[PDB]
């Protein structure tokens, strides 16, 4: 009644490690899609510049 | 993949101390060479044969 136990918490609590890593690895790509595009963002209003002189 | 708990490897663990016992019983037995030793072997073995010794 251990192990059957044991199982039965460690599927509730315990986390699968092949199904988090590749969470993690998707949202840490998803950052630096965002952290690229931010970069971009910036540059755009800066093309005024030229137009006002 | 589960690091947390081996539930693999802690099913193996009763079953390791499952056939310890059993050849620790066995022994028991091989080396005393009586088949009950405890009272826990036969009931009525130990008390049948304490009257029959005793006879």
């Amino acid at each position: 009644s251990s192990e059957n136990l044991t199982s039965a918490e460690s599927r509730i609590r315990d986390v699968d490690m092949a199904s988090e890593m590749m969470e993690y690895t998707k949202n840490n790509i998803l950052t630096q899609a965002s952290q690229a595009m931010l970069a971009q963002a910036n540059q755009q209003p800066q093309q005024v510049l030229q137009l006002l002189k | 993949m589960r690091i947390n708990h081996n539930i693999a490897a802690l099913n193996t663990s009763r079953q390791l101390n499952a056939g310890s016992n059993a050849a620790s019983k066995n022994m028991e037995k091989l080396s005393s060479g009586l088949r009950i030793n405890r009272a826990g072997d036969d009931a009525a073995g130990l008390a049948i044969s304490e009257k029959m010794r005793s006879q």
